[PDB]
């Protein structure tokens, strides 16, 4: 019993700043520099001299609605149906990771519409078995694990831990128990706002922290049954912080520290599924490097399925960095997982 | 102006720091009394890297001592380099550790930790440009595994960006002398791995191997063991306070040996060491150095080189000598012995050259060492572990104090995976 | 008016410097306090030249170099030392920490708070000269300093200064002798990020020294000293034109219209031909035939490479002494029949000459002999294609599995600027395979 990684590509819309410098300079040729990506079909993807292939594409023009129809749902039937799935950004600063995955009151992301059509399951399936959940919201930073719905308590007492079963399990994590979609609303506004963020830049929306929140969903009989229907499941989004090379930032405070504990937990990262793609790698995957990678032990390969989301690009300056994300994502899409049931109560 | 902050944690770290502090003031040309009666200028130019100058020409160390019982800080005080030390670092408690490391860690220690801490900060503010400490401890006992390593992860969390050293002596394969080791090596080494970034491992058998045969001595006492570790302790920053042809600091040796972050732990090793009625019947030149630091009876640690391979090496020369040499004798020693060397490196070797040796030697060589064959003896500990942790046979001391078995099944997972990390490289092309 | 600025990065580049100005002090009569005597024998003279000393009206010589580097462990040991009084008292120190054989610190961290002294004290000494005729930067790949804190000054004076020449001595990596395990990485980013602001950069090899002074000077245990003081007497060789006077005088800015075709390939080789010590000074002719034989024989080329498996694209050969031009071109035509010595279809001129009527010096204390004539070829050939494909096989091994890099990408870099690093070299190797093919019609 196994099952496939999942891997989706998606493009923003140029700034205006740059799109302005394109319709006056560079529109009479054909900074406002030229297309590289030049999306030409659906599925396959062309860059400046090469062609690779993923899956269910987007163009900049593209819509919350398709995106969500053709990532999510998949995870989405999983999680109810027990099992486990995850889906996880990647890319590099100013290629809208948070916008997609988050979103906006006015554009919401996948989170607001995942756990929307998570309630309304919830309700659909109230008169078949009732369904509770539970959920968890954190932020990695600088090596330390902070907890972004109870802020009082300190990074030195969260910590992770495993038995001998080899389980990942947070201590004193604030596991919160919502009644209706407002409430949850109001943890999910509470918990961005604690992010951790550099309003110094313009870009004030740029995050330097990765940001995991869990959902777990639980099930239980109705009227009558004794001890059956439990089908506990866990699913995670994760948002992870760019690359910015050093170059793109003359002045270096603290946050040279930050984009350095940053640039090693991508690296990290990027060994762990260099790693599992490889066949005569897997004596040993490097897990402990970093406090993201080793939260992340069940959800690339242990027993879950993962959807990584690539967000690019379609300025001419930004090359290098998004090709490292192209052969990165190819990679992870070679890598297998297991899928088992769960537990039953008697 | 690059300077180290050196801390002593238990009766081994103790001990050791006083007769390194002792070969460091005859090095440096310093009485008892912290005068100068050298009569070089070198010994001067540098002297800030340790030492912090005062009042009359006076030179107080910048050492931090701390162990919860007094007997040690007396006895240190009643030596004859008790002197030097300021008093005011003198941090004590009153309750022993008893060989506890929850007591170290969790219930004591704690109580001890903030003085130590405004102690440092008192230190390194009055720095130019800190490069980094240095601990000195014991992983066997109650006071060094639990203090040392508190101490350790909090200083990382106030100074993220500065090295961080150790110089642990490990506990002995076969001679034990606590009951209660291997709980106290694994959750050590549980923050040594995730904190520090060079720890230096050390063993008493090595050094009693190296006394017998090498040295020819008929009774070591722990002075020639503390006088061996003190050794390879001055030569790590002989680069770092002297002039040389090639120099090297602390970074630049962890940058050319940590290929990645968790593989920091070392051999070390040092040369030359002969008798006292045979050192008229050797030359004393660079293939005699090279050939007593590689071979595995100058080792300082238990493990073989033989069972594993070498990941990264480094040697620190100090003396006048040809370079050509030297890049000679390291080119043949990688070419000879390719099968204990990895491929994926093409150069294994660092070399480092100072101009200034010892006061009596002419030519030193300090040798250093990334071995796979190390995770033996975490696999050793990984075995005393469990066959306690099996049955429970020592642990409601520990979870007494506040632990609980997480911690104790934390640290063993880690151990585990460090283990099968380096046999990963091991066999790896 | 001839003048030319010196800078030196790294330990390397200070200890060749030290070389290279005790050689001129020594030639022009400057003392190491700065004073000039020999006016004494001649009333106004100008041995100690504008070129590259600048005199003060109180009747010292200040020499015109920027000595930079980060750690504050050799430029101390230069104001310790016997040459304290020679240099102005502005050499550059950071005197916090090295880079750590890190091109990251030396480009990125630790580079950016030491840059703005090293280009003040340039302009002041750009400003002080009428016209300046290029820079010399002496630095060594593998170090940090000497691959990221040369990238950003060059990057710096491209910006600032541009069509000025811009000269280099680095110091490669030997394909098996090496003290350094990512010495691979920084040069592989030096070489991308100074391929498009240098102009001529000259390359030397630390164990093709070694074999030189093993064969020919018969030194079985030599230092760096000595290596330096080779280099030295490349660098003179090299300047003797502007200094003093000769037959055929090879400016600086005329060394690249002679040398680099296209603009990519600019890495020349250097040989020194009569490295003799005084015991075989004697028994020998040391004619302009066998020194101009000498430098183009394997042997006593001082980059680990072998020219038979490669053609020469140009050659460039300076003179020093009693040299008369038809000897040259005897020399030159003897040179062009040989087989062995191949040439590039497209430049049937091939070699230019240089003449100057200075002898070489020679310092106390050393190891060269007192010759009345000498030579220096810089040739651009293709075997150096070589060279670099090693290295690049060095790089690819230890990339593949991630290496050495979290120092790196900790220090402020992204793990892609490695990948475009290699990409970059990939085509400078193709260029030089695209540039030795025959020509057809
Ligand atoms: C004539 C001669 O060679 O004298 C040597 C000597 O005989 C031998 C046997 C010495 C001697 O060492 C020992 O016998 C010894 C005993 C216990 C543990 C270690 C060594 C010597 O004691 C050791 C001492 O070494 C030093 O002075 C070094 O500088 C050393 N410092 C100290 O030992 C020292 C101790 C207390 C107070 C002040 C200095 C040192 C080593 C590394 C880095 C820095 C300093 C010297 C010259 C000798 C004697 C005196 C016999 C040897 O020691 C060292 C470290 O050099 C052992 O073999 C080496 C080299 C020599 O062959
Ligand atoms: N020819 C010559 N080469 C040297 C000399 N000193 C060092 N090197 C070379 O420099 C390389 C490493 O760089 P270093 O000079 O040691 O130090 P660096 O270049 O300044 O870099 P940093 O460590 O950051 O200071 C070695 O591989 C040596 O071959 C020297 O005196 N003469
Ligand atoms: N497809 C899109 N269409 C329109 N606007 C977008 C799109 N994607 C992103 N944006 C906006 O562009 C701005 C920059 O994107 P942003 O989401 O901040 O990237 P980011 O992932 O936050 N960068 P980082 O902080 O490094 O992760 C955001 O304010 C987005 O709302
Ligand atoms: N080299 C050396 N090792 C020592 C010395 N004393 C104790 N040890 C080692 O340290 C361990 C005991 O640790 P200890 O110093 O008692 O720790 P503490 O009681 O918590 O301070 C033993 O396993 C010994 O091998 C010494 O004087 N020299
Ligand atoms: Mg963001
Ligand atoms: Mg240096």
């Amino acid at each position: 019993k196994q099952s496939s990684i999942s891997v989706a590509v998606r493009v923003r819309p140029f700034t205006e700043a740059e799109s302005n410098r394109l319709v006056k300079i560079d529109n009479d040729d054909v900074g406002g520099l030229r297309k590289i990506i030049n999306v030409v079909d659906d599925r396959m993807l062309i860059i400046a001299s090469k062609r690779f292939v993923f899956d269910r594409l987007f163009d900049e023009d593209c819509t919350q609605d398709q995106v969500y129809r053709n990532t999510t749902q998949p995870l989405l039937d999983s999680v109810l149906d027990g099992y486990n799935a995850t889906v996880f950004a990647y890319g590099a600063t100013g290629c809208g990771k948070t916008h997609t995955i988050s979103g906006t009151p006015e554009d919401p992301g996948v989170i607001f519409l995942t756990m929307k059509e998570l309630y309304n399951r919830i309700e659909e399936l109230k008169d078949t078995k009732i369904i509770d959940i539970s959920l968890s919201y954190l932020e990695i930073y600088n090596e330390t694990i902070r907890d972004l719905l109870n802020p009082m308590t300190q990074c030195k007492n969260l910590v992770i831990r495993e038995d001998a079963n080899n389980k990942i399990s947070v201590s004193n994590l604030s596991r919160h128990r919502p009644n209706s979609v407002e409430e949850v609303m109001q943890l999910i506004l509470e918990g961005n706002k604690n992010r951790t963020c550099s309003p110094t830049e313009a870009n004030a929306t740029s995050s330097r922290s990765h940001a995991v929140l869990q959902i777990n969903v639980i099930q239980k009989d109705r009227t009558g049954d004794i001890t059956e229907e439990h089908t506990f499941a866990t699913l995670s989004i994760i948002d992870l912080a760019g690359s910015e090379r050093a170059a793109a930032t003359k002045n270096r405070g603290a946050r040279l520290n930050e984009g350095a504990n940053i640039n090693k937990s991508l690296l990290a990262l990027g060994n762990c599924i260099n790693a599992l793609c490889d066949p005569r790698r897997r004596n040993h995957v490097p897990y402990r490097d970093s406090k993201l990678t080793r939260l992340l032990k069940f959800s690339l390969g242990g027993n879950c399925k993962t959807v990584m989301i690539v967000c690019v690009s379609p300025s001419s300056q930004h090359y290098d960095e998004t090709l490292n994300t192209l052969k990165y994502a190819d990679r992870a899409k070679e890598i297998k997982t297991k899928l088992i049931r769960n537990l039953e109560h008697h | 102006m690059r300077e180290i902050v050196h801390i002593q944690a238990g009766q081994c770290g103790n001990q050791i720091g006083a007769k390194f502090w002792e070969v460091i003031s005859d090095e440096h040309g310093i009485d008892p009394t912290g005068s100068y009666h050298g009569d070089s200028d070198l010994q001067l130019e540098r002297i800030n890297v340790y030492y912090n100058e005062a009042t009359g020409n006076k030179y107080v160390p910048r050492a931090i001592l701390v162990d919860l019982e007094p007997g040690t800080m007396d006895s240190v005080r009643s030596g004859p380099f008790g002197q030097i030390f300021r008093p005011d670092n003198f941090v004590f408690g009153q309750s022993g550790a008893g060989n506890n490391w929850a007591k170290g860690h969790y219930t004591e220690g704690a109580e001890l930790v903030d003085s130590v801490l405004d102690v440092v900060r008192k230190e390194s503010e009055s720095c130019d440009c800190l490069q980094g400490f240095q601990l000195t401890h014991s992983l066997g006992g109650g006071t060094g595994s639990g203090m040392g390593t508190l101490l350790i992860s909090k200083i990382r969390e106030e100074y993220p960006d500065r090295i961080m050293n150790t110089f642990s002596v490990m506990p002995s394969p076969k001679v034990s002398d606590t009951v209660v080791e291997p709980y106290n090596a694994t959750l050590s080494v549980h923050q040594l791995v995730e904190n520090t970034d060079e720890t230096y491992c050390i063993d008493n058998e090595a050094l009693y191997d190296i006394c017998f045969r090498t040295l020819k001595l008929t009774t070591p006492t722990y002075g020639d063991l503390n006088h061996l570790v003190s050794a390879t302790m001055s030569g790590v920053t002989t680069c770092l306070r002297f002039p040389g042809q090639l120099n090297a600091d602390l970074r630049k040796l962890a940058v050319n040996m940590v290929p990645f972050p968790r593989l920091h732990f070392f051999m070390p090793g040092f040369a030359p060491l002969t008798s006292r009625g045979s050192q008229q019947y050797r030359a004393l030149t660079v293939p005699e150095l090279t050939q007593q630091m590689f071979d595995s009876k100058n080792m300082m640690a238990a493990c073989d080189p033989r069972h594993g391979r070498y990941l990264t090496v480094a040697a620190i020369f100090r003396g006048r000598m040809s370079m050509k040499e030297v890049d000679e004798q390291m080119l043949n020693v990688q070419n000879k012995n390719s099968s204990y060397f990895v491929e994926w490196i093409p150069n294994n070797v660092k070399t480092a050259v100072c101009d200034i040796p010892p006061r009596g030697l002419k030519m030193s060589a300090t040798f250093i060492g990334n071995s796979t064959a190390i995770q033996e003896l975490f696999k050793r500990i990984s075995e005393q572990f469990t066959a306690m942790f099996r049955r429970k046979a020592f642990l409601h001391w520990y979870t007494g104090e506040g632990m609980d078995e997480m911690e104790f099944t934390e640290a063993e997972s880690n151990m585990n995976d460090l283990v099968s990390e380096y046999q990963q490289y091991q066999d790896a092309t | 008016m001839r003048e030319c600025i010196s800078i030196h990065v790294g330990q390397a580049g200070v200890q060749i410097g030290n070389a290279c100005w005790e050689l001129y002090c020594l030639e022009h009569g400057i003392q190491p306090d700065g004073q000039m005597p020999s006016d004494k024998t001649i009333g106004g003279g100008d041995d100690s030249f504008n070129t590259f000393f600048s005199e003060t009206g109180a009747g010292k010589h200040v020499p015109r170099a920027v000595f930079v580097d980060l750690e504050p462990t050799v430029i101390d040991e230069v104001r310790t030392g016997t040459y304290r009084q020679l240099f102005h008292p502005e050499q550059l120190i950071t005197g916090k920490e090295d880079a750590a054989n890190n091109y990251a610190r030396g480009h990125y961290t630790i580079g950016k708070e030491i840059i703005d002294l090293v280009l003040d004290r340039i302009r002041k000494l750009a400003d002080q000269c009428t016209g300046l005729q290029g820079f010399l930067v002496f630095h060594s790949f593998g170090g940090g300093t000497g691959s990221g804190f040369t990238s950003l000054l060059m990057e710096r004076l491209s910006v600032d200064y541009g069509k000025k020449s811009k000269l280099e001595f680095s110091i490669y990596p030997a394909p098996q002798v090496s003290t350094a395990v990512v010495e691979p990485y920084n040069s592989i980013l030096t070489t991308h990020t100074t391929l498009e602001h240098s102009d001529c950069a000259f390359m030397v090899d630390n164990e093709a020294i070694y074999d030189i002074c093993r064969r020919n000077l018969d030194i079985e245990r030599p230092t760096y000293t000595n290596l330096n003081r080779l280099i030295s007497q490349i660098v003179s060789s090299i300047t003797a034109s502007l200094r003093f006077d000769g037959a055929l005088n090879v400016d600086l800015t005329e060394f690249q219209t002679n040398l680099v075709p296209y603009p990519r390939i600019h890495f020349p080789l250097a040989t020194y031909a009569p490295v003799i010590s005084a015991e075989k000074a004697y028994h020998e002719q040391l004619s302009v035939a066998e020194i101009t034989n000498a430098c183009f024989e394997p042997a006593n080329q001082m980059v680990k490479c072998d020219p038979r498996h490669g053609k020469y694209m140009a050659c460039c050969l300076l003179y020093r002494g009693d040299v008369v031009p038809k000897d040259v071109n005897a020399a030159i035509a003897t040179i062009k029949t040989k087989r062995s010595i191949q040439f590039v279809d497209w430049c049937p001129t091939g070699f230019k000459v240089g003449i100057n009527y200075q002898p070489p010096t020679v310092v106390p204390g050393g190891d060269l002999a007192k010759v009345q004539r000498a030579v220096c070829m810089l040739s651009n050939t293709t075997a150096i294609a070589e060279a670099w494909a090693r290295l690049d096989h060095k790089f690819d091994l230890m990339y593949a599995k991630r290496a050495f890099v979290h120092w790196y990408v900790g220090e402020g870099m992204e793990e892609g600027e490695f990948s475009e690093a290699r990409e970059d070299m990939a085509a400078l190797e193709k260029d030089y395979e695209e540039v030795g093919v025959d020509s057809v019609e």
